[PDB]
């Protein structure tokens, strides 16, 4: 029962650490309706277009939002695997407790 | 013997994450906490 | 056009939405069936081909018996059946159940239900969110809904009307634990706050309105007047209209600090209204006495750092300034050194309506104030006294860890309140 | 929805369940054949919590009466509310235990457990969402204190999350109808404290004074004795069945009353207790309901809280009140009797409101408060258990059943460990 | 006083919701004098 | 607001209290059932002062009825008004005191006062703003003389601020029904002086005079004697309960009445008393009322005031009247009987007015007096106590209850130190 | 510069000291070790380790009293020979502390003060504390002045002294010692500050609302008065007043050196909240007879001289408006040969507040020192108390057995007959 009980801390630390990435991802991706978005946040601001008048002026911002979701989506898949494995050693320890 | 710490023991069980009463007393048997506290420079 | 979606949560939210939407129906003339017997109603009501108007609300609760009395009530045919949502088991004064075991079963149904209403709205001004900190669903699930509401829309306004633990009386024992573990998370995902204590409204009603034995509806009716005058500028015409975006701008000097303190005046009985002349000077001074505040906190103990003013009824632009002229010329009222001009006047034409069976008298003019101060930081301090002396022995926490979740969030939430109380002092000091 | 399966063990248990099912059938307007003859609509809205539907508009309770003696079922079945129970739900054995805790718990209870477990499982899977179970028994018996402990010890493993309640009856030292009852008492509390969620210690001795002195019945029979407990059992699930201004349920009091898993012992009370000559001379109001709640004469526990400290307090009011006077009286008794309250938990009082008054009455409230003065109950039991156990008396009754001698020693050690745990919380420093 | 004590002994079972929120008269609806369109 | 808890102990106190709770039941227009059947609003505007609200338009007393011997309480429960006093307000023991002060004050008085202290405490917090406490008993018995004064020693410790008025029944020497009376009287007067704001010395001899000569009643029983005490009962608080030209209460008279705290022994009277023959040919006017107070004949104390000097005198008029005659008469009686007032206090007479007259009458008055001549009663108790203490007669009934003899010595010392300082003030 | 040395006598002064230097240490900013993480030079002296030794000495005849100081928190603050201790006390016998027990320790005391006196460069006065009741606080303090007078002819020696209260007394033999004590403070002193605990008892009860204080709470007020006296020395101000000046402006004749002290305001935090304090408000509090520290009525006499010591945020303009008001009052009388009777003192630093203290932090205070003829009647009450004991020769054998001639008792009494009659005839106006 000890290792099963000491695992409730280790199980529960992982869904929120997974859940936080789920909410952290969407903020970087942004609102689901661009009309709900449409404000100073887009990449077509009046501020940026003014700067686009001069030649060779653009943004690398639209690629750093890519690399933000790169490690974020990657870390969830490694996190989902460690989560699913840890349930199997919870049910198998629970089942063996019954036979004992 | 010097009784047992029925507050510090409970707090430790909670911190470890043991909630059911059976597990609480199993943690007591594992880690009983008993109150053993019942007994060259000169300046001028 | 303007629209507001109400996202009431819990027994507090449903019983508040009971009072508010009743006042709204009399305000625009809707019968309990859902008909008028011009388009001022569109910010609250909707339209169908037959002229039937449905409210843009979502009553949510994780226990049934609060909302089945709505479904069988007088207004049973006013609301969409889909709009009212119910779970089988509640959280029962447990933030943890409503946020980490019971919330996720029902969060996807409510969120989808929100989506259709905001689909119906073309231009949505702000989301009105009413809950409480004592209850489990109003604290736990609501904190989860805010978290995913923000990721649905990065920008959209999220007002937070709240019920706070009273400093002396309490309807719960474990009630600090929900309250501390709530504002740690909703801080990130809220835009304004309206905490009001039933103790302070208890103080007002018995002292001003001569009801020695009120009920929760009497407190509920006053809250409906507050939300009426906030949105009244959006609904009806006026001299100086104000939007939710507008007052939000002139009320929070820092994103860190979004906990105003609301106040209403006049609240007097008809026997007391027959004999008393009510002038714009007389009502504006009553908004400043501590005995009319609806948080047990004294602005004399703090300093005003932002004030927003809402005039409504028979008011004239000339007399508004003279009342403000006298208010500024008194040394018992203080201001921070970095706010000489701290006012924002809104003037509206329509006097507020009355609800027969209510308590307030018919009056021709009224004021509503939203004064952000540092006198509210003492209220958090009392919460820390009670929470720390409870977390020392670590009581009731086996419910929280035994449901699920961590114990690390417990430590992290308390210190974040130490930072918030400390932040309010940096405003409190003068240079 | 949120259903309860009424467990029932022993001659003490089988009688109370017959009486307890009377007052709920009367309230929901259920005649002895089972049909609904009530007038209102709220009297059949949450009936499914207690009653199962049967054909022809018939309701049968979700009760499982068990016993080891065949003669008790016939007396129950020959009562007025006899043909209201479905006949298959009676489980009775051919041979009785005879006041011996050992025979009912290993020898003869082991053949009856499977049959009850068939019945209770059918009633468990019958409803979609069980709130939990509930048992009544006495700890001086042989079957309720015997197999009943074996009954609970099993189904905790089958249904861990469900709520467990026991209106257990613990023997009194002043009056006793048994010579061997401490052996039944000590070997049952150790099993009890391991596997139960909350408890209520109702002692026949304390209810004897209450009918002696407050109701002034010349001949208080066991029927008048078990009318008071039946109002107490009804007064906990009251908010579950009827709508209220501030609701509660079994779990909400459960989470709010037990800071730690070992402390789930409460002393219940009932406020509207008045004799016939006092029916004329009374003004039934909220303070007069509260003043009877806290005088230790009212308690149905055999221990005075004046010698101990009120750890937590819960109160559930029944009727239509102003909840201002609900909140004023609880705050007053908090400050006046401050020495009788622990200091490391502020605002130990928990309140809830149910609008529908008890039938034939207008104002009522039930009290569930955890104190450390119930340690006075346990040490009186261990005062006698070691008195008998030093002489190895009455032991051949127990040893010939197959048990071991050490099980007596461990159950007393656990019992001494509990009273060493509660007592330290009495002498606990908050700061 | 006669009314204050006569209105006590009645079988007044009902939810406070239903005794608090009845059907309002159509005469007491708001007239909505000041409104935006023509 | 200003509420009175009416205490009631002894056989006498149990009876006059039932008599007292008959008049204020008659006037306030409440039927014996418990419902109000009066006519005017003014009769129910201040009824919180004696009655407690109870569901169904029914009112209940704030009265505590105590008696060691349960024999008398059946008679109170079986009178015309025996369906009004709450049974829980009845608290009784099984054995009487046998006319022993020591028993009722020490041995069996201990087990009952916890019950009496409980119910008055229940009625203490029941109302919001109590005006005070008020008690009736007899100093010649065993319970009222005994356990009645024990409550006085206890409630004065609990509530120091509230005024305490006692309408106690002082034994008469010329007519005596008890030989251990000069013991119990000596042992209760000692208990009165330190803990009492104002004592109304009532007796039974002078009441037997009044019916015989002023009312011409051929068979005046205890009931008619109880009528007159109940009349004086309502006249003391006739201003607190109703409006008037010049209102008053218990405290306004008491501060106007006690120049030094040791002097609170009074001399009560009632004005409209004439025969049953003279119900028509007798005018009910202000001056003939005043002519009736200041005789020695109408008086219900056992002393002739002409042997002493009136220290202070209060007149509480009831009913509607023009005011000028009273100040003319009260001044007039001051001038003509100038030798019968002490010079060192001017304007000795106190006047208060309520506008409402009592039931079945048009005008009423009550006169409460502090005079020197009340000393004549206290010397003569000692004239009897010394004769019985010097032979140690009847003593062993007292020493069997655990008390000493020094209490007897110090009781005589305190009364002696009362009259000695009372005599200096006459001279 | 200015340096002050304290010679605490008996149990009274040492407990008086413990409040004083604990106030003094938090006045300047020292730590209990004696180091600061030159206003301190009047009261501390810099040492080798950079540590500050307080210029103080405790002289006491019983070991337990100053042992507490040697073991308390300030054990390392202090220098051990400065805690001078005796084996055996006079036990309230003036003869013993004057003739028998003192002479074993007289010369040791004179050594330690001279060693601190040699450290200083310019001395102004010795502040010494004692009482008139106890033997050690009277007899030992009596003789050391006689030697200290011839050791320092020109130096000032203030007399902070306790007057035995008119009604409450902690001993029986106090008046014999006090009549013997007065000759010392008569021919061998320059000022005196007699006070009874009874009046300090009343002002704490009446104004500080503390119904259960101890000898610490009275002692906190005593140090605050001394703090006001020496605030000119320690810190700058508009009008700094040294002690010799205070001596010059307060003593009319050589015989009459008995000022009476008064501190305003002494107000708790709760009472300070609702009361704004002005210069006019505080000066009226000093002349109310209820707040006098000595149980004599100033309105039964007239004033010969007054010393004012204002402190905190005060302005001289408000002082004169305060002063002019006091003149225009017939309640306050002055002797005819005193056209102006005031010494006004102004400082900048407000009086501090101790943690765990009693007085709230007020921005402005005032001290007071008046030489009136009111204190004349206090001695006549002392003379009678001594008279009615001496005629029957009570307690004389104790002092005679120690070795004073009995004629000294009569000679001492004549002096107070002489002293009192000077007060009465001085009070008579020669007009
Ligand atoms: N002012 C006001 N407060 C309310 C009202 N209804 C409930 N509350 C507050 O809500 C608190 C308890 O939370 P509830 O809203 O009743 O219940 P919940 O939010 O659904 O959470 P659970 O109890 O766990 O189901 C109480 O302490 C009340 O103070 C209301 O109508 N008005
Ligand atoms: N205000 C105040 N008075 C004190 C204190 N300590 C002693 N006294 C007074 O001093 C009187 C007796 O003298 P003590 O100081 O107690 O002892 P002593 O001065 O050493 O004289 P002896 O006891 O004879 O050795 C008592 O009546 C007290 O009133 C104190 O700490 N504060
Ligand atoms: N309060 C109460 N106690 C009862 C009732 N019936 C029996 N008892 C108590 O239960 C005890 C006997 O229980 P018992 O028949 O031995 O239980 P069993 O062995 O489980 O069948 C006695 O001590 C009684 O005091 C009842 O109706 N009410
Ligand atoms: N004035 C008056 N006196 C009464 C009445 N009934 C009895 N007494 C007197 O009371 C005295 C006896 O009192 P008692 O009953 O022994 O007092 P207790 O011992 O305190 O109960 C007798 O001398 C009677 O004269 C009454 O109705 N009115
Ligand atoms: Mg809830
Ligand atoms: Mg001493």
């Amino acid at each position: 029962t000890m290792t099963l009980g000491l695992m409730r801390g280790t199980i529960h630390r992982c869904m929120k650490f997974n859940q936080e990435m789920y909410v952290t991802r969407g903020i970087i991706k942004g609102p689901l309706l661009k009309r709900n978005l449409e404000a100073r946040e887009k990449l077509n601001r009046p501020l940026v277009r003014m700067y686009q008048r001069h030649v060779g002026t653009q943004l690398p911002e639209a690629t750093r939002l890519a690399q933000g979701t790169d490690l974020l989506t990657r870390h969830n898949l490694h996190m989902e695997k460690n989560l699913k494995e840890l349930r199997t050693t919870h049910d198998n320890l629970a089942w063996g407790l019954n036979c004992k | 013997e010097l009784t047992r710490n029925y507050i510090a023991m409970n707090r430790g069980a909670v911190k470890a994450g043991l909630v059911t009463a059976r597990e609480n007393m199993l943690y007591r048997e594992l880690n009983d906490i008993r109150i053993n506290d019942q007994e060259n420079m000169t300046f001028g | 056009m303007r629209e507001c979606i109400s996202i009431h949560v819990g027994q507090a939210g449903v019983q508040i939405g009971n009072a508010c939407w009743e006042l709204y129906c009399l305000e625009h003339g809707i019968q309990p069936d859902g008909q008028m017997p011009d388009d001022s109603f569109n910010t609250f009501f909707s339209e169908t081909g037959a002229g039937k108007h449905v409210p843009r609300a979502v009553f949510v609760d994780l226990e049934p018996t609060v909302v089945d009395e709505v479904r069988t009530g007088t207004y049973r045919q006013l609301f969409h059946p889909e709009q009212l949502i119910t779970g089988k088991e509640d959280a029962a004064n447990n933030y943890a159940r409503g946020h980490y075991t019971i919330g996720k079963e029902i969060v996807d149904l409510v969120l989808d239900r929100i989506r259709k209403l905001a689909d119906l709205c073309t231009g949505l001004q702000g989301f009105l969110i009413f809950h409480s900190f004592g209850g489990g669903t109003g604290s736990g699930f609501a904190s989860l809904l805010m978290e995913r509401l923000s990721v649905d829309y990065g920008k959209k306004s999220k007002l937070e009307f709240a019920i706070y633990p009273a400093p002396q009386v309490s309807t719960a024992v474990v009630e600090p634990y929900n309250s501390i573990l709530t504002t740690h998370t909703t801080l990130e995902h809220s835009d304004c706050a309206f905490m009001v204590d039933n103790e302070a409204i208890y103080d007002i009603c018995r002292r001003n309105l001569d009801i020695e034995r009120p009920t929760y509806t009497n407190l509920n009716r006053l809250i409906g007047q507050i939300v009426s005058s906030i949105t009244a500028s959006l609904r009806f015409d006026g001299a100086l209209n104000v939007d939710l975006t507008e007052f939000q701008t002139n009320l929070v000097p820092y994103p860190r600090i979004h906990f105003p303190l609301a106040t209403y005046a006049p609240v007097i009985s008809a026997e007391k209204a027959y004999h008393e002349q009510l002038s714009v000077a007389e009502i504006t001074n009553a908004c400043f006495e501590p005995a009319n505040q609806m948080v047990k906190c004294d602005p004399r103990h703090g300093k005003y750092m932002a004030c927003c003013m809402l005039y409504r009824g028979d008011v004239v632009p000339k007399d508004v300034n003279a009342a403000i002229a006298t208010i500024k010329t008194k040394r018992t009222i203080q201001f921070v050194d970095w706010c000489p001009t701290g006012f924002k006047v809104g003037i509206n034409y329509q006097p507020p309506t009355v609800v027969p069976g209510g308590d307030l008298a018919k009056v021709q003019r009224a004021v509503c104030m939203l004064s952000n101060t540092t006198a509210i930081a003492e209220a958090w301090a009392r919460l820390d006294h009670k929470f720390d002396l409870m977390y020392a022995k670590r009581a009731f926490v086996h419910w929280y860890v035994g449901e699920g979740m961590e114990e690390g969030e417990f430590s992290e939430a308390r210190e974040d309140l130490a930072a918030l109380e400390k932040d309010y002092e940096e405003v409190g000091v003068d240079s | 929805m949120r259903e309860i399966v009424h467990l029932q063990a022993g001659q003490c248990g089988n009688q109370i369940g017959a009486k307890f099912w009377e007052v709920i059938s009367d309230e929901h307007g259920i005649d002895p054949t089972g049909t609904y003859h009530g007038d209102s609509d709220l009297q059949l809205e949450r009936i499914n919590v207690y009653y199962n539907e049967a054909t022809g508009g018939k309701y049968v309770p979700r009760a499982v009466l068990v016993d080891l003696e065949p003669g008790t079922m016939d007396s129950v079945r020959s009562g007025p509310f006899g043909q209201i129970f479905r006949p298959d739900n009676f489980v009775f054995g051919q041979s009785g235990a005879g006041n011996n805790w050992a025979k009912g718990h290993y020898t003869e209870g082991a053949e009856l457990v499977d049959s009850v477990l068939d019945v209770v499982r059918k009633e468990a899977e019958s409803c979609d969402c069980l709130q939990g179970f509930q048992l009544t028994h006495s700890l001086g018996g042989g079957t309720g204190s015997g197999m009943g402990t074996l009954l609970i010890s099993k189904i905790r493993e089958e249904y861990p999350d469900r709520i467990m309640n026991t209106f257990s009856v613990v023997p009194s030292p002043k009056v006793s109808d048994t010579v061997v009852e401490p052996y039944n008492a000590t070997l049952s509390v150790h099993q009890l404290v391991e596997n139960t969620d909350e408890t209520y210690c109702i002692d026949n001795e304390a209810l004897y004074d209450i009918c002696f002195r407050t109701l002034k019945l010349t001949t208080p029979t066991y029927g008048d004795l078990n009318h008071l407990v039946s109002a107490t059992m009804s007064g906990v699930t009251t908010c579950l069945r009827f709508p209220g201004q501030l609701n509660a349920d079994l779990r909400k009091l459960a989470v709010n009353m037990v800071p730690f898993p070992r402390l789930h012992f409460f002393m219940p009370g009932f406020a509207p207790l008045t004799s016939r000559g006092s029916q004329q001379y009374r003004a039934l109001t909220v303070p007069e309901l509260t003043q009877q709640m806290f005088d230790a004469k009212n308690m149905m526990a055999a221990c005075d809280p004046r010698h101990g400290r009120y750890l937590t307090v819960a109160a559930v009011f029944r009727g239509r009140m102003s909840m201002k006077e609900v909140d004023e009286q609880m705050l007053n008794v908090q400050n006046k009797n401050s020495s009788y309250f622990v200091e490391w938990i502020p605002n130990n009082v928990k309140t809830a409101v149910c609008d529908i008054p008890p039938r034939g009455l207008k104002m009522s409230a039930t009290f569930i408060g955890n104190s450390t003065a119930i340690q006075e109950l346990f040490k009186r039991i261990s005062e006698q258990f070691t008195a008998m156990f030093r002489r190895k008396a009455f032991l051949h009754w127990y040893t010939g059943e197959g048990m071991d001698e050490m099980e007596f020693t461990e159950a007393e050690s656990n019992m001494n460990d509990l009273v060493s745990e509660y007592q330290q919380y009495q002498d606990a420093t908050a700061e | 006083l006669q009314q204050k004590w006569l209105a006590s002994k009645t079988s007044l079972k009902e939810s406070i919701y239903t005794t608090s929120y009845p059907r309002l008269p159509v005469c007491a609806m708001s007239r909505r004098e000041h409104a935006i369109p023509v």
